[PDB]
């Protein structure tokens, strides 16, 4: 059971470092 | 690109609050008796 | 335009204006990286049990065959294939391959040579916006220490299971048979390497605090102390005079940098010059040069020997050379 | 499997020539200094 | 060893090895000459 | 002498201000060549001076001797030494002739003429003159084309060299056939360097080695001409970077790679290294163990075939992943091992059963215990055992020092390698001061 | 013979090449990348001159 | 501004982001059965097909791949009585993993 | 105490001794370094 | 021998009297001069079930 | 390869190409059985080389009717028997025998199972002592154990080595007993000069027990064989 449990875990992690880069806040310069 | 012209906002107010908790808590009464069977 | 087929092609790789940056480094470490992070994933889910010792006796290593994130690993290709280069197609059956020690093989040989390119290209980008170029030279310093972990020390002991798994328990049992066969803390390599970074914690600590410690009032208080940076900016954010004022009286006005590119200079110096040695030292000690070895040296009259601290440090060593590789040993010696 | 290293072969080469003869293309004139 | 017409002077020769190391030493000494102009 | 003030470079810095000095840089290589010279006399003279020529030669702690005595000077049958004073003769000869470059070093970078330009028109040199770079590559290429001909030579008129494959014990062996055949020669280089191949450290005779050297002899004093009368072409005009310090992080690049092949060669190549002189491999002193614990079986005259061990593998004798009759245990890893005390003993399908129980020379067991007690591993302050093991014997290999210095040695300079290479690819283009103030190029850019 | 296999990891062939089609696969994508190369140079600057490169 | 349940309107409007959340339900549909299908084959017993059998097991999306023609596993296994010669590349676990990516 | 030991020390005293006196003379007599 | 707190196991051993060790459980089975089957220790309890 | 086809290659002309895990193959003999040539004669070279591993497996299926199964190999080349010696009696109607007595007479193999899981065994005809009609030397031998007295668990438990901890079964049970299996053979082809007699067997010995932690299963081999006679 806890198998899927920890691959869950893994590719959330996974999941916010895609939205991390590519959806970031873009920085506005002045 | 453009600006998409067709962003909206969404509001939930107090007593639409009220009536969504109290919504939600009244059926987990209700079936929460069913599912530990 | 009158460009050929050609010129379109590399006024793309070496644009400066895509999301990431490609660069030419970027078209053989991209499709390495995602080779070696795509077969990571499947074997440390769904691996089946590997012979690491030749002895025919599998360690698990994958998720669904009852390990945790701990316990999980890419274990190491086996005794007997040692430093023959085994790729897929070598291996009769695709199963033969993963009962052999198949994965870790390919993935260290698209790793090592994907961070040698990531070291490229950290140059490349550096040229295409008029940057100074030594950026990929602090970079070298973990490269140097991930190509001893995974290449060079397999080549000094002679066989790819000796270099270190792909997991965080199988991390802490290479570290522990290491200094049973070699002993790293008695090595003034590791005492640089581990001096590297609690010194680069500390000069990490003590230099970030004294830049928010120094910061002009602009904001309110109910508004966080970030937002009186505001991005591109052309005046100072921080008295520099100040943090240099107050760290002189602080030990004394000589140990001091008043010119903060000198300073910046020493926090890159610093860790980078200590992983070096850190890196070589295990480098050295893939070619059986170990360490220090104080055993049995204090001696005094009628040649009786009285303990140390390093003759405790033996019997730690000696606890843990009888244990590892519990089934393998048939002779006396650990020549392997 | 032969047919799998006849792929390989072809995968490595591609991206090795696009590597040898990518920073023969004039590569030192693309930066953004001016002379 | 060396050779009987020779062996008087193994004491000098032991010192031999340790004069390239001496060169750098000697770079660091005429630049505090000049004091590090 | 020079200040700052009129560089800019700092007094650590400070050879790079004779960069655009021909005449001070020529006495700076040579000043610095008659040190190297300088070493190779002084410490071939210490290590004469504290050599017993009757104990062996890398229990001793010694490198410089092996290398002349693998050319073949005052050595006999087996190893052993006939006389020691030709390697007393380089060290006086190099040590001698390192003061003619003494000389030299200290003259032009004094006294002689700081540019060498105008006055000496031969010898001056412009960085970005391609015609003039071409030459000074195209001279030093007959100077070690020249140079590797003298080996040649050495192993075909003037006494041979040793030959650790010699019938019978090592020996050395006038090279006489050298073979020269390109599809044989060429075959080295375009191995693959993993385990069972091993890409130019698996030359395994004498043959070769000098064979070889009749090709690179060649070479560069075929290549060493064609540099001379040409200049380098439009695509190498677009290709790479024509200052002084481009040049210089160009060498470094290759003796980085340099010294990693020597780091591996001194390891794992007992022709060119042999076994004798500069001790047994790490694969050689493990293999060693189970050949000579398997003499110990038959003096008890218990089965070696029938021997199972505690994993049901085969104690003494086991199959390869290749099928293979190898040995057993954790050197199972080494089954690619060859040596002179060993292949005598292998036949077709690996080394005999039929052999090994009947065909052992005495000699052959007399070389393999010396070689199970003098396995190369030790520690730093030269115990000499595992890490467990006490305070009892002096010993660390010659083939270790020569793996771990050349290993490092060779290290930095790719080090040295990243940080010219990115400088000299920056002051050509202009910005390795820095950013302008005025018109960065990401302020013409596009966001994102 | 329970399994069929390369058996070439120790033979040491060159490049790793036991198949001949391994050969022209080595050189009929090094050839086309060289022919798009070649065509393409027309746009990457003609230093048919003494001294063109990137000079200091 | 909208109440809660007019979020979704703000696509009647223009065609090109009513293909892009078009294109996201979609992408969760398939997802679903690529993880129902790796979470089934984790979990089935193909021991006793004569009296456990695929049905009483209690299972959803496997007898839909059975029964367009998907009978062997990446394991090995049939469901009719005997082993896999060779599963190919659409079996079980071969389908799972196509609608994953 | 022995005499090979002792006459290798002064070997070494009569070398370190030997490089700052370059440096010494010139720095006296001439002021060119 | 009691169990220290820190050893998680703790090899058994019986000492005597005096303190020194005559029977033990040991590890190598093949090499053995002080086991208890070359020793024949036997068990006598005292009250509670065992009586 | 014949018998000096192998023998004029050198150990480099060989190495890594897995000719020396073959018996030599036989062109020149008799094969309708014409010598019938009694006496001793030195059993020499008696190497063999399987074919198929196939085991008797208890079946996924509840049906009982067992069966084999064809197999996947997990080692890579350690398969062969090789240097077996003896002596090869032969009389007169066809009654003959061989016994041999040393050389490689075992060699260990794992393998696997559809359903993932796998099974392993010492491949061994040591001991082996067949008699009589030069189509049946079917007979018996012993299966040794697989591990040795002296291995450990991981947990450092064991009969020869270990300490220990309803669970006796994966202690007390360290078991170093010798099974006994069954060998067939055939003699196909007879060459009457040079002394080389080449055959097809069938061999089938038991698999492992996990020192008697399972019971173990038995295993079909086919395959040729090879033996000269001076
Ligand atoms: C100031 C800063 C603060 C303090 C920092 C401390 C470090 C300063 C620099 C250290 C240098 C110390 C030199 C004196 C100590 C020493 O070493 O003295 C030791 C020796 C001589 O001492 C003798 O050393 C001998 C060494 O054994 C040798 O001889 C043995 C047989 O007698 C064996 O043959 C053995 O193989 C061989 O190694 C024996 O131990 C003798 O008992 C002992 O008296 O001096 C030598 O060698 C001197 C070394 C010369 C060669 C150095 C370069 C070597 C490059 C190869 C390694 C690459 C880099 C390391 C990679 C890891
Ligand atoms: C193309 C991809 C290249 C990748 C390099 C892999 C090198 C691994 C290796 O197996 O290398 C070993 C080889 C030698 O191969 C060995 O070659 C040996 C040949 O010996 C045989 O033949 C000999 C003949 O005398 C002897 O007789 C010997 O006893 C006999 O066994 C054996 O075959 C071994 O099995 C075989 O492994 O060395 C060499 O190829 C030297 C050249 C490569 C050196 C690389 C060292 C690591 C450098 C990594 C980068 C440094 C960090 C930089 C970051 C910044
Ligand atoms: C087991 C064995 C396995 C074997 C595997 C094979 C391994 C092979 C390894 C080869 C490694 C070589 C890599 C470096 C090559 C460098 C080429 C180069 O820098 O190249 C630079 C030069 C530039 O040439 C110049 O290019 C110029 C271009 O001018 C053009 O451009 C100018 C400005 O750019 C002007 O505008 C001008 O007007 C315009 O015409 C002119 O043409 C000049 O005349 C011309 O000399 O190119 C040249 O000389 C190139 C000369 C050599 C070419 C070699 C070709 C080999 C082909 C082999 C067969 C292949 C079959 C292919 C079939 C394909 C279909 C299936
Ligand atoms: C082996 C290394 C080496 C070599 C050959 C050189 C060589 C040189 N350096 Mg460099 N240098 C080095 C290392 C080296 N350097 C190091 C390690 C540093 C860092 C400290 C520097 C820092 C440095 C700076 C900052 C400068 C130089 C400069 C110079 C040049 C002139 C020196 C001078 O003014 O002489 C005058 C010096 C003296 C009179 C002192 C005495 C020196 C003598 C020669 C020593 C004799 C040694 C030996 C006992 C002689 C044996 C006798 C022989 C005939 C047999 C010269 C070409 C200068 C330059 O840029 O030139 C334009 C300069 O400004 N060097
Ligand atoms: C160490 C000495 C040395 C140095 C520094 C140089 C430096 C240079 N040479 Mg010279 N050269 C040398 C030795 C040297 N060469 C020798 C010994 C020869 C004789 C063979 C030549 C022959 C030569 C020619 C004919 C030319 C140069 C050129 C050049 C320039 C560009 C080279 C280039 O782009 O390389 C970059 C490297 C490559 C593009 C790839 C090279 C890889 C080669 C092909 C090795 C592969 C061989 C392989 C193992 C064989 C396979 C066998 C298999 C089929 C079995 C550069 C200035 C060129 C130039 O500018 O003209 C003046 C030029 O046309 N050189
Ligand atoms: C093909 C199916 C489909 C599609 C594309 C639409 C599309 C639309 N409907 Mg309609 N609708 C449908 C089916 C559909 N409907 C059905 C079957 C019913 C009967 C129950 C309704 C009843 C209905 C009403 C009464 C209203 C809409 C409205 C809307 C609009 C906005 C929806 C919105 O804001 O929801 C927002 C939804 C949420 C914020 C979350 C709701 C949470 C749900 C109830 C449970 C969670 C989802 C569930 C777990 C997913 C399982 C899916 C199931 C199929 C298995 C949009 C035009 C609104 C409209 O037209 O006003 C302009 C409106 O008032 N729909
Ligand atoms: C830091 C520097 C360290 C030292 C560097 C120098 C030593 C390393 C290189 C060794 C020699 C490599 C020459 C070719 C060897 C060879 O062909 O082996 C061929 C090898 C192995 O080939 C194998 O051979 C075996 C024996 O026959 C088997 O047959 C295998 O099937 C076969 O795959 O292929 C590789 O290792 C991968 C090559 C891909 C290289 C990618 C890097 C390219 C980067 C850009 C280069 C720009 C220029
Ligand atoms: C390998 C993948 C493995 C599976 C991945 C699973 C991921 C799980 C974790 C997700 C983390 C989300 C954190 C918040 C993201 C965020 O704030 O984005 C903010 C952005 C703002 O972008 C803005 O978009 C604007 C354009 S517009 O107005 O939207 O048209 C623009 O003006 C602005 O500059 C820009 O910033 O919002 C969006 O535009 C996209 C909507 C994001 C919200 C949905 C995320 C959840 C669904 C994920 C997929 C299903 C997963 C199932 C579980 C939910
Ligand atoms: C430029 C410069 C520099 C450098 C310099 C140099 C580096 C020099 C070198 C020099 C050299 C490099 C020198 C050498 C010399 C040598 C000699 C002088 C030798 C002698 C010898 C002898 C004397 C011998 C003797 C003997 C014999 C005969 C034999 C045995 C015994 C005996 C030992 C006795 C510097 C850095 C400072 C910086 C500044 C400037
Ligand atoms: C004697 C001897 C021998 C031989 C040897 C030889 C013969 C060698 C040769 C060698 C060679 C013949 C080598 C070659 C090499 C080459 C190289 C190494 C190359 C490189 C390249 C480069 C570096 C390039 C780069 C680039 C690019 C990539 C792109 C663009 C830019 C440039 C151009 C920069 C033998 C083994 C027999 C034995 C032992 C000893
Ligand atoms: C409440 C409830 C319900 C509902 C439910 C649902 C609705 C569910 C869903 C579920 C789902 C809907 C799930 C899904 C999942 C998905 C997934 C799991 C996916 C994944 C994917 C991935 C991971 C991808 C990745 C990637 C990318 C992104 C890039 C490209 C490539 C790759 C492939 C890597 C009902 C009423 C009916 C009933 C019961 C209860
Ligand atoms: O593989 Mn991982 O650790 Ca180099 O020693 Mn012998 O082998 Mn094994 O034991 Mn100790
Ligand atoms: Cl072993």
């Amino acid at each position: 059971m806890e198998a899927l449990v920890y691959t869950f875990l893994l590719v959330g992690t996974l999941g916010i470092i895609f939205f991390s880069i590519f959806f970031r806040d873009p920085p506005r310069m002045i | 690109a453009r600006p998409n012209p067709n962003k909206q906002v969404v509001e939930l107010n107090r007593t639409s609050l009220y009536w969504g908790l109290l919504l939600i808590f009244v059926l987990a009464v209700l079936f929460s008796s069913y599912i530990f069977n | 335009e009158n460009s050929s087929l050609w010129a379109r092609f590399c006024e793309w790789i070496t644009s400066t204006e895509n999301r990431l940056y490609i660069g030419w480094f970027g078209v053989i470490m991209i499709p390495c990286l995602l080779t070696a992070t795509s077969v990571f994933i499947i074997a440390f889910i769904a691996a089946p049990p590997v012979d690491i010792d030749g002895i025919r006796e599998p360690v698990s290593g994958s998720l669904l065959y009852g390990n945790n994130i701990i316990t999980g690993a890419v274990i190491p290709t086996s005794n007997a294939i040692g430093l023959h280069f085994y790729p897929i197609w070598e291996a009769a059956s695709l199963d033969e391959w993963l009962y052999n020690g198949g994965p870790y093989q390919l993935i260290v040989c698209h790793f090592l040579l994907g961070v040698y390119c990531y070291m490229g290209r950290e140059w490349e980008l550096s040229f295409r916006l008029g940057m100074r170029p030594w950026i990929a030279v602090a970079y070298s310093a973990p490269v140097a220490a991930a190509s001893a972990v995974f290449l060079v020390y397999p080549i000094g002991q002679g066989s790819f299971s000796d270099g270190m798994p792909l997991g965080i328990s199988g991390t802490f049992n290479f570290m522990i048979v290491f200094q049973a066969e070699h002993n790293i803390l008695m090595h003034p390599f590791h005492m640089l390497g581990v001096a590297g970074v609690f010194g680069g914690s500390l000069f990490s600590a003590m230099h970030g605090s004294l830049v928010t410690s120094s910061l002009i009032r602009e904001t309110t208080e109910n508004e966080s102390a970030n937002e009186g940076y505001r991005f591109g900016q052309e005046e100072e954010t921080y008295n520099i005079v100040a943090a240099h004022g107050y760290f002189g009286r602080l030990i004394f006005q000589y140990a001091s940098f008043n010119n903060s590119r000198s300073l910046h200079f020493f926090l890159a110096a610093w860790p980078v010059i200590g992983i070096w040695f850190t890196a070589l030292g295990l480098s050295t000690m893939a070619f059986n040069l170990n360490g220090f070895n104080f055993n049995q040296s204090v001696v005094d009259s009628q040649g009786r020997v009285l303990n140390t601290w390093a003759d405790i440090i033996n019997r730690a060593n000696l606890g843990m050379e009888v244990m590892h590789e519990r089934n393998a040993h048939n002779f006396p010696l650990d020549l392997a | 499997m032969l047919t799998l290293k006849i792929f390989v072969y072809t995968v490595v080469t591609f991206f090795v020539c696009l590597f040898i003869f990518g920073f023969l293309s004039n590569d030192p004139a693309r930066n953004p200094g001016k002379n | 060893k060396l050779p009987e017409a020779y062996a008087p002077f193994a004491p000098i020769v032991d010192v031999l090895p340790v004069i390239p190391v001496f060169f750098i030493l000697l770079a660091f000494v005429w630049q505090a000459a000049v004091s590090f102009r | 002498g020079r200040d700052q003030e009129t560089t800019g470079f700092a007094w650590w810095s400070g050879n790079a201000r004779l960069i655009n000095l021909s005449g001070k840089l020529l006495g700076a290589h040579v000043a610095h060549a008659g040190l190297i010279v300088f070493w190779a006399g002084a410490m071939n003279l210490f290590e004469v001076s504290h050599f017993v020529p009757e104990k062996p030669m890398y229990e001793q702690g010694l490198i410089l001797l092996p290398h002349i005595a693998t050319l073949g000077y005052g050595v006999g049958p087996g190893g052993e030494i006939i006389d020691t004073f030709p390697y007393f003769v380089s060290g006086v000869l190099h040590l001698i002739s390192s003061a003619v470059l003494g000389f030299g070093g200290v003259y032009h970078s004094l006294i002689g003429p700081e540019t060498l330009e105008e006055s000496y028109p031969f010898f001056g040199y412009v960085w970005k003159d391609k015609n003039k770079m071409t030459n000074i590559l195209g001279y030093h290429l007959i100077m070690l084309g020249l140079g590797a001909w003298l080996l040649v030579w050495k192993a075909m008129y003037f006494g041979g060299v040793y030959d650790t494959w010699a019938p019978g014990g090592g020996d050395v062996r006038v090279i006489t056939n050298p073979t020269t055949n390109a599809a044989v020669i060429f075959g080295y280089l375009v191995k693959s360097p993993f385990g069972g191949d091993g890409w130019i450290c698996s030359v395994d005779n004498m043959e070769d080695i000098i064979g070889g050297h009749i090709w690179i002899g060649t070479l560069e004093i075929l290549g060493g001409i064609w540099h001379i009368y040409t200049t380098p072409w439009p695509w190498a005009r677009r290709a790479f970077v024509w200052s002084g310090e481009a040049y210089l992080s160009y060498s470094l690049g290759a003796i980085g790679v340099m010294g990693f092949i020597a780091c591996c060669m001194s390891w794992f190549n007992n022709t060119a290294y042999p076994s004798e002189f500069y001790g047994p491999t790490g694969p050689e002193a493990s293999q060693s163990q189970a050949f000579t614990f398997l003499v110990r079986d038959q003096r008890l005259g218990a089965n070696v075939a029938s021997a199972q061990g505690p994993t049901g593998l085969g104690k003494y004798l086991m199959r390869s992943p290749t099928g293979e009759i190898i040995f057993g245990g954790e050197t199972m890893r080494f089954w690619d091992f060859r040596g002179p005390w060993l292949e005598p003993l292998r036949g077709p399908n690996g080394l005999d059963l039929n052999k090994l129980k009947n065909d052992i020379q005495p000699w052959q067991e007399r070389r393999a215990a010396e070689y199970m007690t003098h396995a190369p591993l030790g520690s730093l302050n030269s115990v000499g055992g595992v890490a467990t093991e006490i305070n009892a014997v002096n010993f660390v290999s010659p083939r270790s020092w020569l793996a771990c210095s050349h290993f490092c040695l060779g290290f930095f300079f790719f080090i040295g390698h990243l940080w010219h290479a990115g400088r000299a690819r920056a002051a050509a283009a202009g910005f390795e001061k820095g950013i302008d103030r005025f018109d960065e190029p990401v302020l013409s850019m596009r966001p994102l | 013979l329970v399994d069929e296999r390369m058996n070439g990891d120790g033979t040491g062939r060159p490049f790793g090449v036991n198949d001949p089609v391994l050969g022209w696969v080595l050189l009929g994508v090094f050839g086309t990348m060289w022919a798009i190369w070649f065509i393409g140079q027309k746009d990457l600057g003609d230093f048919e001159d003494a001294d063109d490169g990137l000079k200091l | 501004g909208l109440p809660w349940y007019r979020v979704h309107t703000v696509v009647i409007n223009d065609p090109g982001r009513l293909i892009s959340v078009h294109l996201m339900h979609t992408a969760l549909v398939s997802g679903w059965a690529g993880s129902m299908a790796l979470f089934e084959i984790s979990v089935f017993d193909p021991s006793d097909p004569v009296l456990n059998p695929m049905w009483r097991q209690g299972m959803f999306v496997l007898p839909f791949m059975t029964r367009l023609g998907i009978t062997q596993s990446w394991g090995g296994w049939t469901i009719s009585g005997e082993t896999a010669t060779n599963p190919g590349i659409w079996s079980y676990e071969g389908v799972a993993a196509a609608h994953i990516i | 105490m022995n005499i090979e030991l002792a006459l290798t020390l002064v070997s070494l005293v009569l070398v370190v001794s030997a490089g700052p006196l370059v440096v010494v003379l010139l720095s006296a007599r001439g002021g060119n370094l | 021998r009691r169990m220290p707190t820190f050893f998680e196991t703790f090899p058994v051993l019986l000492l005597d009297k005096d303190g020194i060790v005559r029977a033990d459980v040991p590890f190598r089975k093949a090499e053995s001069k002080y086991s208890i089957e070359q020793v024949g220790v036997s068990v006598t309890f005292y009250g509670g079930e065992l009586d | 390869l014949t018998f000096d086809e192998i023998q004029g290659l050198t150990y480099l002309q060989v190495k890594g190409s897995g000719i020396a895990n073959t018996c030599p193959v036989l062109e020149s003999g008799t094969t309708n059985l014409k010598e019938l040539k009694a006496g001793s004669y030195k059993l020499e070279n008696f190497c063999i080389e399987p074919t198929s591993f196939t085991v008797k497996e208890e079946s996924q299926f509840k049906g009982g009717e067992t069966e084999f199964v064809k197999t996947k190999l997990m080692t890579r080349l350690t398969y062969t028997l090789d240097a077996m010696s003896g002596s090869f009696k032969v009389g007169s109607d066809g009654s003959a025998e061989l016994k041999e007595d040393d050389g490689i007479d075992y060699a260990a193999t794992t393998v696997q199972l559809p359903g993932g899981e796998r099974v392993a065994f010492l491949f061994t005809i040591k001991q082996f002592d067949g008699k009589g009609t030069l189509d049946g030397i079917k007979g018996d031998f012993l299966v040794p154990s697989y591990r040795g007295s002296s291995f450990l668990d991981p947990k450092g438990r064991g009969g020869s080595t270990g300490y220990d901890n309803e669970e006796l079964l994966k202690e007390n049970v360290k078991i170093t007993k010798a099974l006994k299996g069954s060998a067939v053979f055939s003699v196909a082809k007879v060459d009457p000069v040079t002394g080389e007699i080449a055959g097809v067997f069938e061999s089938i010995q038991p698999s492992d027990t996990d020192l008697g932690a399972k019971p173990p299963k038995d295993i079909k081999v086919t395959g040729l064989w090879y033996a000269q006679l001076k």
